[PDB]
């Protein structure tokens, strides 16, 4: 019925489009760990930590 | 790894020695190569021994000829993980990465995650480098733990 | 909305693992879970 709906096209289209979205402290916590070594989690800048 | 320091080897390796015969436990030499200035688990400990059975770890000592074969396997690891990324990943691992872990949650991935520590070896660790607040601070945790 | 005690938003309720922390090979595997579908952490 997603189909059906086209919800399944439209989760596809989400993905066709930017599905994700990791927020930016999101992204600070999720990848402190992962490469920011001078960036802890929690950093102080939204964009360039 | 150079046979100069076969002489602190040895002399460590008697150190944890209890059948008396210049021969020691392999987890008594692994004890040993831990002390030596290296810092490996009891798992590795042991495996670096040539794998000796927890019959050979303990009860078939080590001839100090093959000890220089452990002090090599030791000396891989000399020490463990970085502090850097001992922060980083014990900040994303706590919940918040505030700078301290739950001693309950610290205790835990201790318990909980790698080797299973004897829960004295957790406490070793976590108290006497406990801040009294139940969050241990991972970062004097894991640093006096490393230093000592 | 996110009431798993209301009934009248069970449904609405969103029920899942919620840790989102960075820490998740903790209660799961790196290998990828999961119609006919078998949440597979993906073993081989």
């Amino acid at each position: 019925q997603l189909r059906c709906n086209g919800v399944l096209e439209g989760i596809r289209i989400c993905r066709q489009g930017f599905p994700n979205r990791i927020v930016f402290q999101e992204f600070r916590q999720r990848y402190e760990i992962l490469a920011a070594n001078a960036i802890p989690k929690g950093f102080m800048d939204g964009k360039q930590a | 790894f150079s046979e100069e320091q076969t002489a602190e080897f040895k002399e460590a390796f008697q150190l944890f020695d209890r059948t008396g015969d210049g021969k020691i436990l392999y987890s008594q030499c692994g004890d040993v190569m831990r002390a030596l200035g290296q810092n490996p688990t009891n798992a590795e400990v042991m495996k670096v021994l040539g794998n000796p059975k927890s019959d050979e770890m303990n009860l078939k000592t080590l001839n100090f000829e093959q000890f220089l074969p452990m002090m090599q396997t030791i000396a891989k690891n000399k020490d463990q993980g970085c502090f850097e990324d001992y922060v980083e990943g014990l900040r994303v691992f706590d919940k918040e990465g505030n700078g301290t872990v739950m001693g309950a949650e610290i205790r835990h991935v201790l318990v909980t995650l790698g080797e299973k520590m004897t829960e004295e070896e957790v406490e070793q660790l976590v108290a006497g480098h406990e801040d009294s607040n139940g969050c241990i601070n991972y970062e004097e945790l894991v640093r006096m733990v490393l230093s000592g | 909305s996110q009431k798993p005690l209301s009934d009248d938003e069970k449904f609405l309720f969103v029920d899942k693992n919620f840790v989102n922390n960075p820490l998740a090979q903790a209660d799961w595997s790196a290998k990828k879970l999961v119609h006919g579908f078998e949440a597979a952490s993906i073993k081989e």
